């Protein structure tokens, strides 16, 4: 027999209750596999619906601790004068070294925040 | 050879055609089950009556639900469904009551 | 009677040792973790997304890799139990590659236009005695216009399990074994065809040694 | 296929008889001899050339088909059975292969 | 532990575009500013899509252009032909 | 085993940031007669034109300098419920190497 109704359940549940009925005599070749090692989500159909009101998507807009000093380097100076590659693992940009020459200084270096750029203003030419 | 089909509706339905004028076709709706929990229904149509009858009988066994029941007589609980405009109210009942329900729901 | 070699590799846990063909590190360096814009995300990529960076959705590679011990394991079992494996994509940028990988292994490809009723109307499109596929592997779950494929429904209408690459815009719902990962990147699916090819031809040669061991004892 | 075997053998009997029909001593004899003989043996006056009588070699009058693609326990042999137009899409693969190993180096 | 991204208030967004007249002060006596936003042929006020003003400052321009016509400060039917070579801030196609 | 959240922090796509007018080097991966397909990394490719300055220097693998304008090329239009990606990037060519 079988069922062709993809809305009314998973293809597991649309089969494991058809072997209890006895409408398909032969045990399908994926059934005794999926029963043993099943997916973490049962693939039941759900109709996708749109958020209408005060329900924004719960994802997080990711931000990292070193974004501030990264942002100012693209403000007070230019972009990367050196070009990017992004093919090699661990590329250290002229900003990526610049954020690491910031993040030694604090913790408890803590002179002034503008001054923390003044100390690292000198060091990169040296 | 253990299923059986019952007709639920026969409807002389019509469309209109540029050359043909008026065109009759027969829209049938069948229910198919076997006892034992598995049942299904389908609609099929053709111009001929025997042609529509075979078309829905041979299609309803590809769309069949397993209707999970209580022990043989009844269902699991009270349900109260509203389906597009149709309120249906259907109640769990003890053994030997009988099917006091709409005459289409009798045959299903 | 040949059910000794069917009922061992369901009791064993990761019997083919599939946790060696990847980790998060191999998946990172071929850019699996990138997803599309937050403008075109779906609703059901919502658990699988790490976050958005400057509006670019980033895919959980931890929640990727806990699927692929489980998604590549099942497609190993489908190669063990001699079932028909169909590769589908509609990428047009990897369409050579999918069919060439179906010759490099011993299972199937279909990367071309989908004729209407390929699985739901097989018996009149072909002869009446056709064994339809027993798992479908998607590499682009989307179609060449951006709606989900025809064969995500007709897989589930014909009651076939399906492992599918789902990216930030795709629909994970009707396909049983989602793989939340990239699919638009030429380094990403060279990796994806590398794990799916090797996980079945290892699973094929497991099936060869067991019956031969049964042939002698 | 054993529908063609009963028409090749039935043809070589009817080739061997037609050389024994006419006086042609070579029992191995050409096909335009057969086409000449049956036209002079079965005279039509029919106007279509495909309505006049023909006795020909059966691969040339029965239309040609693919054979079956599934052996026992299924397994269709081509890696593109599940398209349909199964040889076209492979023949489009033979061409697309035939162009890339050019551009990987250089009616 | 320390590794996961924090929630901060969205850097790398430059502060929003200050229109052209953002902190300034339109007058009805300041005809050379107001005559810049009317057409040198018809005397009609260019719209917000041309002038590139915010809807606040576009409306102070129009409430002062129409203030200045009836008071005898600027003419209706043309630009002041004396005040013709001012910086053409209004973007308009004609004669390319 | 390195945590995903760590290796995302140490990842040169993350280090770049807001990709406007940013000098990126890229591999060419498919040549069509006029149009150059440059794979810089990223999710997608990009398509450029073949310039009249050094127009024979652009072969397969030619490392090329890119301003990398804005990896999106997505926009929501008046009826749409998602937005229409084109699977491209609009990165503009500069040079070689
Ligand atoms: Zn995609
Ligand atoms: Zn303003």
């Amino acid at each position: 027999a079988g069922s062709r109704l993809e809305t009314v359940g998973s293809i597991f549940s649309r089969t494991r209750d058809l072997v209890r009925a006895g409408v398909l005599k032969e045990k399908p070749l994926w059934f005794d596999v999926y029963d043993a090692f099943p997916p973490l989500r049962e693939p039941v159909f759900q109709r996708p619906r749109v958020r209408y009101g005060k329900a924004k998507a719960p994802i997080q807009d990711i931000w990292y601790h070193e974004d501030r000093i990264r942002a100012k380097f693209y403000s007070v100076y230019g972009s990367g004068q050196r070009a990017f590659d992004l093919f090699n693992p661990n590329f250290k940009s002229t900003c990526q070294r610049f954020v690491e020459k910031y993040t030694e200084l604090q913790k408890l270096g803590e002179t002034d925040e503008e001054k923390l750029f003044v100390e690292t203003g000198k060091a990169l030419l040296a | 050879e253990d299923f059986d089909t019952r007709i639920l509706e026969v409807r002389n339905v019509f469309t209109m055609t540029a050359k043909e004028g008026r065109k009759k076709s027969i829209r049938v709706l069948v229910a198919v089950g076997n006892g034992k929990g598995a049942a299904g229904f389908s609609i099929g149509k053709a111009t001929d009556r025997m042609d529509a009858f075979r078309k829905a009988k041979n299609r309803a066994v590809h769309h069949l639900h397993y209707i999970e029941r209580y022990e043989d007589h009844t269902i699991f609980h009270d349900i109260s469904l509203r389906f597009k405009r149709t309120h249906i109210k259907m109640k769990k009942q003890p053994k030997g009551y009988g099917l006091r329900c709409h005459r289409a729901i009798i045959t299903i | 009677f040949n059910d000794k070699i069917l009922n061992e590799p369901l009791k064993h846990s990761d019997f083919f040792n599939v946790k060696e063909l990847f980790s998060v590190r191999s998946l990172f360096d071929a850019r699996v973790h990138l997803g599309h814009k937050a403008g075109c995300r779906h609703r059901f990529m919502e658990p699988y997304i790490f976050g958005s960076r400057l509006d670019h959705d980033i895919i959980d590679l931890e929640q990727t890799a806990t699927h692929l011990q489980l998604a590549l394991n099942f497609t190993a079992h489908m190669a063990y139990r001699k079932g028909i494996i169909l590769f589908i994509s509609r990428n047009r940028q990897f369409s050579y590659l999918i069919e060439n990988m179906a010759r490099d292994c011993g299972e199937y490809a279909h990367t071309r236009y989908f004729r209407g009723g390929m699985l739901t109307n097989a018996r009149l499109l072909f002869g009446p005695t056709v064994r339809l596929p027993d798992l479908i592997i998607f590499l682009h779950t989307l179609n060449n216009i951006f709606e989900p494929h025809v064969a995500v429904r007709d897989a589930a209408k014909m009651n076939i399990p399906t492992v599918g690459i789902v990216d930030t815009n795709c629909n994970p719902c009707l396909i049983t074994y989602p793989v939340p990962g990239n699919d638009d990147s030429p380094l990403a699916v060279h990796l994806y065809c590398r794990l799916f090819q090797t996980a079945i031809t290892r699973a094929k040669e497991k099936r060869q040694q067991v019956e031969a061991l049964y042939r002698l004892q | 296929e054993d529908f063609i075997k009963k028409q090749i053998e039935e043809f070589n009997i009817g080739k061997r008889h037609l050389a024994n029909m006419m006086g042609e001593d070579p029992e191995t004899f050409t096909q335009e001899d057969i086409d000449r003989a049956i036209a002079y043996l079965f005279p039509s006056g029919l106007f279509e050339k495909r309505a006049r009588p023909v006795m020909k070699h059966p691969e040339q009058i029965f239309p040609r088909q693919r054979a079956i693609q599934w052996g026992e326990d299924g397994r269709p042999f081509h890696y593109l059975f599940y398209t349909g137009k199964q040889s076209y899409y492979s023949l489009m693969h033979d061409v697309y292969g035939m162009l890339l190993n050019l551009e990987k180096h250089q009616r | 532990n320390e590794d996961l991204p924090i929630s901060m208030e969205n850097p790398y967004k430059e502060p929003l575009k200050k229109c052209i007249l953002c902190g300034k002060h339109v007058d009805y006596k300041n005809v050379q500013l107001l005559s810049q936003f009317v057409s040198p042929f018809t005397g009609c006020i260019y719209g917000r899509h041309i002038t590139g003003l915010c809807g606040k400052k576009q409306k102070e321009i129009t409430k002062a252009i129409k203030r200045a016509q009836i008071m005898g400060f600027m003419p209706v039917t043309y630009k002041d032909p004396a005040y013709l070579k001012d910086p053409k801030v209004c973007n308009i196609r004609y004669r390319e | 085993v390195e945590s995903f959240a760590s290796m995302l922090r140490h990842s040169p796509l993350t280090q770049m940031g807001p990709a406007k007018d940013k000098l990126v080097i890229g591999r060419i991966f498919h040549i069509v007669e006029n149009d150059l397909y440059i794979d810089f990394g990223g999710k997608f490719h990009c398509v450029c034109r073949r310039p009249e300055v050094d127009g024979e220097k652009y072969q397969k693998g030619t490392r090329v300098r890119l301003r990398l304008l804005d990896l999106e090329l997505t926009s929501r239009f008046l009826g749409a419920t998602t937005d229409t990606t084109v699977l491209e990037a609009n990165a503009v060519l500069l040079g070689i190497q």
